[PDB]
Order: C-alpha cells, then sequence, then structure tokens
C-alpha cells in the first residue's frame, strides 16, 4: 500500500490556525493519546521548520478522542477531495426508512499519507501557563477529520462493501469524512440485524440523533398561523408581518384581506371581527406553507447556511438555504443554551449531510468567545461545521413561532 | 560549544533565490574590528572562510566600549522560509506554583551554540571589505544560528526542547520552564538534592553544548522577570511611580495608563476609563492636554490604592480558584482571583463596550468569559465566580433574551453596585394605555427630519429635526411618544432597527438619543412595543407616515 499523491494548487499556502487553549484534563488525555499514536508510528513530533497548525481538541463515554479540526485545510484541499477524487451523493439516502451511522475513522491509519503533503497536518498541544513550548506533531498515516482521508481511502472502502452491497442492493451506503452513512426500508429489528452484519465485513479489514436517523418521516415545520377564538389589533398586526415577510419566500401569499382590517388608528388591545375573504387568504396561505418552497433548489455549487433562532423553553428553530431566506428546509429542536445550541448544530448538520451531502455555514446567535470557550464541552461529531456569530434579528424569531 | 543535535532544516521561500546584497565599503576601523572579531568566532567553529563560488552576500555593518558586529538579515529574511510561532503566550507569575527550591540558568551565547543546517549556510555569506575595496573581500558564513536571522529564535527553542526531552522523562517531578536563553528550575525535594539536580542538569546541558551558570553566579530571589518581582512565596509588580506634573502631555498620559495597566494585575480597583477619554482626538505627542476634574479624581483614588504596595500568592493545584467581579462606574469592572479568601493569585479590571448599546448583565456575563479564559490559559482550568447579580435576576435575562448565553459555577455576593435589569418591556398590549403610532421620516439630501407620531386617543404630533439619518427620526419618533406619554403606553414603529435595540434593554448607550429613551423607559411603569411593515397599509402607520412625509 503505497501513497496517493495530494496537492492545495499553485496558489493558497497551508494553514496557520492559533490553537484555542484546553484545560489541563485534556492537555493530559491528548498526550496520552499522542504518545501512544507516536509508538504505533501513526503521527511524528516535528520541529519548527513546519510553519503550519491545525486546532486540537479533545472530546467524548468515559474514554476521550482526538478532534482535529482540518477546516481550513479542507477549504484549502477542496480541488483533491472534491473535483478530482469526489464520493457521490445519493439522493435515495433522504428517502429511506431508517439510517444508522458508523464511525469507519480507525480505517484511516492503516494508511500512509503523501510524505510531501504531511506538514500540511501539523497541529499543537500546548502547556498550561506557557509552562514548555508544547508539543508540536503531524500525521504519516491519513487523519481523521480531513477531507482528503475518505476521498483517498474511498477505492479501499468499495471492496470492503463490494459483498454487502452486491448482497443488499436496496440498501443505499454513503460515506461522508469517518463515518459511513447505511439506510434502508428493512423493519427496525431486520435494519439492525443488517447493520451489525455490515460490522463485520469491515472488522474483517481494521475496524440529537437518538440510535439511528428516520429521514422520510423528516418534515418543514410551518411558519405557524394561529387560529385563535378570537382576535385583537395587535394579532392582525402580528399576522400581517409573518405574511408580509412569508411572501418574499413563497410565491402565492397574500395579505391584502387583513389590511382591510386595521383601518386608520385602532388601540391595539381592541378586538376586531374576522372577515371572510380574510378568513380565506388565511386558510389558502396555510396551505402553503405546509408545503415546500416553489422555485428554490439545491445548487451543488453555493455554500449551504444555516440560521438557528434561540425559542425560549429549551425550543430553538432553524433554516437551510442558500440565498438569503429562500427555504431548502426549515426545522424545530428540543439542560443549558449552549448544550442545546451544540446539539441543535450537530442535529442540523446530519440532516445537512443526509439530504445534500454537506454541512451548512451556521449562523449561530451566541457571543464568539462563549461558543469557543465552551461548544467541544458538549461536542459529540467527528467533523466541525463552519460557523460565524450573529445578533438574532428579534423579529425573525417572531416570524418562526 | 556548539551542540551536537542535529541541525533543523531550512528552506528559502519556494519561489525565491538567497540573498545577493552589495558590500558597502567600510572604513578600516569597521573593516580592522570585522577581521579581529571574525578571527576569534572562526577559531571556536562559529564561522567558516569560503571561495568566490558561493555568489551569496549579505551586508555586515560594525558598531561601537566595545565593537559590535551587525549582520543586515533583512533580505535573508525576506527570502527564509516561515518558522512556526515560538510561543502562543509568556508564563504569568500568578500561573507559577509554589516550590521549596528554585534556579535560575540562562544558557551562554545560547545561538552560537546552535547548528545551521548546512545546506542553508551557503545563504547566510557575508564579505568584509577590502580597505577601500581594492581587493577582494574576506569571505565567511555562519555554521551557527546568527544574530538578526528570522529562525534563530524557533530553531533554538527546539533545539532547546529536544535536549531538555530525556531529562524531563527521567525527571518528572522537576519543573522546567522555558523561556528565550533562560530556564527556571523548581522542585519541592531538599536544598542539598535540588543542588545535585541542577548539577546533573547543568551537566546534561553541557552534554548538549550548553553552557550555565556556577553556583555562585545564579541569581537569587526576588527575580527580577519581564516586569515582575517574584520572591520565594509571593509575586508583584516592580516599582511604579506616578509622576508628578503640572502639565501633562499626551506622552505622560499614555505612560501613566500604561503603567496603571500593569499596576492592575494585583492592585485592584484600579481605573482608567477618565485617563483614557482625554487621550481621544488626535492630539500631538507633546502637546499638554489639561485634567479633567474626573480624571484627577480618578488618578487620585490610584494613588491611594497604590500607595501601600500589594502582593500576590502562588498558585496551588490542589485547591479552587474564586473569582470575584466588582461593578464600579458606567462600563468599569474589576476582578480578584484567589483560593483562600483575600489572598489574591491575581486581580483584574474589564471596560470593554461591545457595540453601541449594552446592559449591565450582558457586560457581567463578557467580563466572566474574558475571565474564563484568562483562567484556562493560568491555571488550566475556570474558577467559581462570585457575581453582584441575584439568580433571579439573571434566570430573567437569559431565559427571554434571544442570545444564547452561560456561565459556569457561581454564587450570589452582595458586594454593591448591585447588577440589575433597570426596565421591563410588557409582553402583552396594554389595555387602558394610549397607543401611540410612531414614524420617522428624513429627505435624504436635505437632511429635514420629519418625526412625529399619530394615537389612538386622538393626538397627532409632528416635530422638526435638522440634520438627521432615517434611523434618528425614527428612535427620536419613539422618544417623542415616551415624552409626551402617561406611565403606561404602547408604542408601534415600522423601524426594526429601533425596535431591536429598545428590546436589548440598553442600560448605557454610545448614542445620545438612546440614553433619553432610557431615561423615559426606566421612569414608565409600562412599555409595550411593536413592530409593522412600512408601506402595506396599516391602520395607524398610515396615518402617521401622512404628516411625517410632507416635505420630499
Ligand atoms: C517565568 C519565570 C521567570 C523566572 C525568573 N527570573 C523564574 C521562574 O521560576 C519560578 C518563579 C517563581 C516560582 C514560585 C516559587 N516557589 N518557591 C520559590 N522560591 N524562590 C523564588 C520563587 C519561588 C517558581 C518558579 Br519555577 C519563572
Amino acid at each position: 500500500i503505497e501513497t496517493v499523491p495530494v496537492k492545495l494548487k499553485p496558489g493558497m499556502d497551508g494553514p496557520k490556525v492559533k490553537q484555542w487553549p484546553l484545560t489541563e484534563e485534556k492537555i493530559k488525555a491528548l498526550v496520552e493519546i499522542c504518545t501512544e499514536m507516536e509508538k504505533e508510528g501513526k503521527i511524528s513530533k516535528i520541529g519548527p521548520e513546519n510553519p503550519y497548525n491545525t486546532p486540537v481538541f479533545a472530546i467524548k463515554s468515559t474514554k476521550w478522542r482526538k478532534l482535529v479540526d482540518f477546516r481550513e485545510l479542507n477549504k484549502r484541499t477542496q480541488d483533491f477531495w472534491e473535483v478530482q477524487l469526489g464520493i457521490p451523493h445519493p439522493a435515495g439516502l433522504k428517502k429511506k426508512k431508517s439510517v444508522t451511522v458508523l464511525d469507519v475513522g480507525d480505517a484511516y491509519f492503516s494508511v500512509p499519507l503523501d510524505e510531501d503533503f504531511r506538514k500540511y497536518t501539523a497541529f499543537t498541544i500546548p502547556s498550561i501557563n506557557n509552562e514548555t513550548p508544547g508539543i508540536r506533531y503531524q500525521y504519516n498515516v491519513l487523519p481523521q477529520g480531513w477531507k482528503g482521508s475518505p476521498a483517498i481511502f474511498q477505492s479501499s472502502m468499495t471492496k470492503i462493501l463490494e459483498p454487502f452491497r452486491k448482497q443488499n442492493p436496496d440498501i443505499v451506503i454513503y460515506q461522508y469524512m469517518d463515518d459511513l452513512y447505511v439506510g434502508s426500508d428493512l423493519e427496525i429489528g431486520q435494519h439492525r440485524t443488517k447493520i451489525e452484519e455490515l460490522r463485520q465485513h469491515l472488522l474483517r479489514w481494521g475496524l440529537w440523533m437518538g440510535y439511528e436517523l428516520h429521514p422520510d418521516k423528516w418534515t418543514v415545520q410551518p411558519i405557524v398561523l394561529p387560529e385563535k377564538d378570537s382576535w385583537t389589533v395587535n394579532d392582525i398586526q402580528k399576522l400581517v408581518g409573518k405574511l408580509n415577510w412569508a411572501s418574499q419566500i413563497y410565491p402565492g401569499i397574500k395579505v391584502r384581506q387583513l389590511c382591510k382590517l386595521l383601518r386608520g388608528t385602532k388601540a391595539l388591545t381592541e378586538v376586531i371581527p374576522l372577515t371572510e375573504e380574510a378568513e380565506l387568504e388565511l386558510a389558502e396561505n396555510r396551505e402553503i406553507l405546509k408545503e415546500p418552497v416553489h422555485g428554490v433548489y439545491y445548487d451543488p455549487s453555493k455554500d449551504l447556511i444555516a440560521e438557528i433562532q434561540k425559542q425560549g423553553q429549551g425550543q430553538w428553530t432553524y433554516q437551510i438555504y442558500q440565498e438569503p431566506f429562500k427555504n431548502l428546509k426549515t426545522g424545530k429542536y428540543a439542560t443549558n443554551d449552549v448544550k442545546q445550541l451544540t446539539e441543535a448544530v450537530q442535529k442540523i448538520t446530519t440532516e445537512s449531510i443526509v439530504i445534500w451531502g454537506k454541512t451548512p455555514k451556521f449562523k449561530l446567535p451566541i457571543q464568539k468567545e462563549t461558543w469557543e470557550t465552551w461548544w467541544t464541552e458538549y461536542w459529540q461529531a467527528t467533523w466541525i461545521p463552519e460557523w460565524e456569530f450573529v445578533n438574532t434579528p428579534p423579529l425573525v424569531k417572531l416570524w418562526y413561532q | 560549544p556548539i551542540s551536537p543535535i542535529e541541525t533543523v532544516p531550512v528552506k528559502l521561500k519556494p519561489g525565491m533565490d538567497g540573498p545577493k546584497v552589495k558590500q558597502w565599503p567600510l572604513t578600516e576601523e569597521k573593516i580592522k574590528a570585522l577581521v579581529e572579531i571574525c578571527t576569534e568566532m572562526e577559531k571556536e567553529g562559529k564561522i567558516s572562510k569560503i571561495g568566490p563560488e558561493n555568489p551569496y552576500n549579505t551586508p555586515v555593518f560594525a558598531i561601537k566600549t566595545k565593537w559590535r558586529k551587525l549582520v543586515d538579515f533583512r533580505e535573508l529574511n525576506k527570502r527564509t522560509q516561515d518558522f512556526w510561532e515560538v510561543q502562543l503566550g509568556i508564563p504569568h507569575p500568578a500561573g507559577l506554583k509554589k516550590k521549596k527550591s528554585v534556579t535560575v540558568l540562562d544558557v551562554g551565547d545560547a545561538y552560537f551554540s546552535v547548528p545551521l543546517d548546512e545546506d542553508f549556510r551557503k545563504y547566510t555569506a557575508f564579505t568584509i571589505p577590502s580597505i577601500n575595496n581594492e581587493t577582494p573581500g574576506i569571505r565567511y558564513q555562519y555554521n551557527v544560528l546568527p544574530q538578526g536571522w528570522k529562525g534563530s529564535p524557533a530553531i533554538f527553542q527546539s533545539s532547546m526542547t529536544k535536549i531538555l526531552e530525556p531529562f524531563r522523562k527521567q525527571n518528572p517531578d522537576i519543573v522546567i520552564y522555558q523561556y528565550m536563553d533562560d530556564l527556571y528550575v523548581g522542585s519541592d525535594l531538599e536544598i542539598g538534592q535540588h543542588r545535585t539536580k541542577i548539577e546533573e542538569l547543568r551537566q546534561h546541558l553541557l552534554r548538549w553544548g550548553l553552557t550555565t551558570p556556577d553556583k555562585k553566579h545564579q541569581k537569587e530571589p526576588p527575580f527580577l522577570w519581564m516586569g515582575y518581582e517574584l520572591h520565594p512565596d509571593k509575586w508583584t509588580v516592580q516599582p511604579i511611580v506616578l509622576p508628578e506634573k503640572d502639565s501633562w502631555t499626551v506622552n505622560d498620559i499614555q505612560k501613566l495608563v500604561g503603567k496603571l495597566n500593569w499596576a492592575s494585575q494585583i492592585y485592584p480597583g484600579i481605573k482608567v476609563r477618565q485617563l483614557c477619554k482625554l487621550l481621544r482626538g488626535t492630539k500631538a505627542l507633546t502637546e499638554v492636554i489639561p485634567l479633567t476634574e474626573e480624571a484627577e479624581l480618578e488618578l487620585a483614588e490610584n494613588r491611594e490604592i497604590l500607595k501601600e504596595p500589594v502582593h500576590g500568592v502562588y498558585y496551588d493545584p490542589s485547591k479552587d480558584l474564586i473569582a470575584e467581579i466588582q461593578k464600579q462606574g458606567q462600563g468599569q469592572w474589576t476582578y480578584q482571583i484567589y483560593q483562600e479568601p483575600f489572598k489574591n493569585l491575581k486581580t483584574g479590571k474589564y471596560a470593554r463596550m461591545r457595540g453601541a448599546h449594552t446592559n449591565d448583565v450582558k457586560q457581567l456575563t463578557e467580563a466572566v468569559q474574558k475571565i474564563t479564559t484568562e483562567s484556562i490559559v493560568i491555571w488550566g482550568k475556570t474558577p467559581k465566580f462570585k457575581l453582584p447579580i441575584q439568580k433571579e435576576t439573571w434566570e430573567t435575562w437569559w431565559t427571554e433574551y434571544w442570545q444564547a448565553t452561560w456561565i459556569p459555577e457561581w454564587e450570589f455576593v452582595n458586594t454593591p453596585p448591585l447588577v440589575k435589569l433597570w426596565y421591563q418591556l410588557e409582553k402583552e398590549p396594554i389595555v387602558g394605555a394610549e397607543t401611540f403610532y410612531v414614524d420617522g421620516a428624513a429627505n435624504r439630501e436635505t437632511k429635514l427630519g420629519k418625526a412625529g407620531y399619530v394615537t389612538n386617543r386622538g393626538r397627532q404630533k409632528v416635530v422638526t429635526l435638522t440634520d438627521t439619518t432615517n434611523q434618528k427620526t425614527e428612535l427620536q419618533a419613539i422618544y417623542l411618544a415616551l415624552q409626551d406619554s402617561g406611565l403606561e403606553v404602547n408604542i408601534v414603529t415600522d423601524s426594526q432597527y429601533a425596535l431591536g435595540i429598545i428590546q436589548a434593554q440598553p442600560d448605557q448607550s454610545e448614542s445620545e438619543l438612546v440614553n433619553q429613551i432610557i431615561e423615559q423607559l426606566i421612569k414608565k411603569e409600562k412599555v409595550y412595543l411593536a413592530w409593522v411593515p412600512a408601506h402595506k397599509g396599516i391602520g395607524g402607520n398610515e396615518q402617521v407616515d401622512k404628516l411625517v412625509s410632507a416635505g420630499i
């Protein structure tokens, strides 16, 4: 087994991302891992003639796991892992009754990395109070978290899977990052039985959410128009605002029959009766918002982006789109703000993977530093989606319940 | 010496060839001094003579006591690769654990005791010119890390790291701190056994080409290092002298602020808000700035705190950190970190406006976050906080606020001023409360404002601002409704801008208008605020927009 040559391009140099401070328990957790991995020859120490860095973290059960943040490296390797050596996305995956995710990250350790490419995998284990310069490393085998790894490894992956595919051709399998997404329409017992079978196959070679995903029972969260016994002026105003902003997404939303109600200068508290055409306009808008958005389609060349709103009482709402407010999907999520926020990210990112074969750039409603301090404390994923930090317009929070 | 440690390989930048910088004709005193210096250096293995085949050159200069060789490595530095950052941070005394015995060791000629990558040495070429450049100069090249070379600091660190490794393994008790030339060693074992442990280290260092101080030359505590004083069981900043001046320049105020900021690591309650405000508005370096009364007030109070020396304690891993924060002044906060009540490990301050408008609860969270990062860096863990805010107050805020926020273990501590939400917008519209439909136009070119309103009690009013953005008028209109209204009020706007601003419950702003709106909001008994789409023809919003729009 010899190595696939890799590259960035003539343009773009490698990643020089700073290492975010880690607590003592993790720094220690990371040295145990990095000692074992150096003895096993997977990684090896490095001198400062390597100017590149990628952040590393420790996550989880009782056992720790090393997570390496290859977000910059992926961005700078896109030609390699997407166009040159890509993995196609099956549109059937989302159609399946059940999808089970399996971690096939160990696979990548038994495959050497292009010696010319190893300098771009440098990371630092930092030292408390900057006591020591802190332990520098780089990878010799394929690293987990880098998108090139499955890109390279797919030829060997096909072999491993061939018998299983042949024997179960209505089971669809997708490889993303360190994970196999394996979906079937079998009954839950038979499905699980089939997953255990796939485990054995893998075994012979080297190897939110809630157990298994169930894609076909994923549905849009409609913009909810209340039914209400009695309607006040305020309530109509609120209803008009939703419908005025929904019309910027949904072909056919109408608000005219409701303006008819709000006359000239009424008190907000004043009740007002429910007119016929307003009654119809209301119900006809309702039916529109059940359905997906007419006119909006996934363009694989554009980035997916996700916005999430904190709805209070452990409620979160979210929307995925490529062009602002033109939603490919909207949804919902339901013990502390950051913990939940991180669960929602992971969830939404999973859906994004099952549906379009990539993760969205998140617009997270939280102060940069709070998130950077705490996201890892509850993070369970093998990947890390791209995020920026945004103040939620208080109106948008309102419009999605 | 020169370490036997294998050299670190060193490339130039991918597209680049090495420097061919012309040597400037130097003077005899200098030409002489260089020869003299390069001889003694050559005979110690630091440099080596070379042929005319090597095409590379770097200027050399000599300067006075004393004579020093200065190489102008600018062009080579441009051409050599980037290296990894030497360090992410400098240690903080507060993080240093207490130990019985502690020794400082500075490495002699640290750079010149480390080899350069053979394949790179060619590029370090430089020439001592002959008198009046009449004949071929003497040509040399470094075998060791040159002074002023981009890669010396990184390569040295790497070398010293590699070298220390086995000792660290063989002696996982001994704490060794790496910083530049220096090496700071500490242990709990007794003053006999330490001095041997020091010597076998010094030996290990010597075995790898690294000279080091004899026990008659090792310094004694207190260690004056990097602005601090490190005593055997306490630490502090070095002496602070706040100058006594009639007239203060911009230069004097900058140095004062700088000293106070340094002071604030262990001296509580230090404040700089008012001294800082002076510095705004690009004045001249030496230009005198009259102190305000609040500046003068501030300086006086800083002098009180500094008058008696304050010291800090060292860290004890077997205990929790406790972080306490006090509010003091709008914008300004101050904190203390200790493990045993009021024996401070360290101290600090936080001012910082995140944006134009904020409130204390938001600022308190921001300061907790800053402190949390600080602790993780210094001690590798987060402290237990003790905050001047009620759980019940905090609870109300975070749940109703749209941002996700979170802080680790904390307890209330009654240390006034106390952080409180100064007002609370209603959640539902208010019966028996006049609904003001506010609006605000502004002609783009002429800047003439027309901020006004209409109400359900019949009232209608429009004013005229001058030189206002459309933001300003829509915001002036709300202040209008808050001025002419009673102790209850529903306000209706089509400006999301103002809405968002006010729904954040600001108690403090960089805007003037907003601080006036806050004044009102605090005084009212109940305010409810709603938003509508402009120009969609809303009962009320259309009525106001009429009288508000008149004037292009
Ligand atoms: C950053 C840095 C600079 C310098 C210098 N010069 C020395 C250092 O080492 C240390 C300093 C203080 C302490 C506490 C300490 N415990 N016991 C002591 N006895 N004498 C002095 C300091 C200490 C430990 C180390 Br070990 C660290």
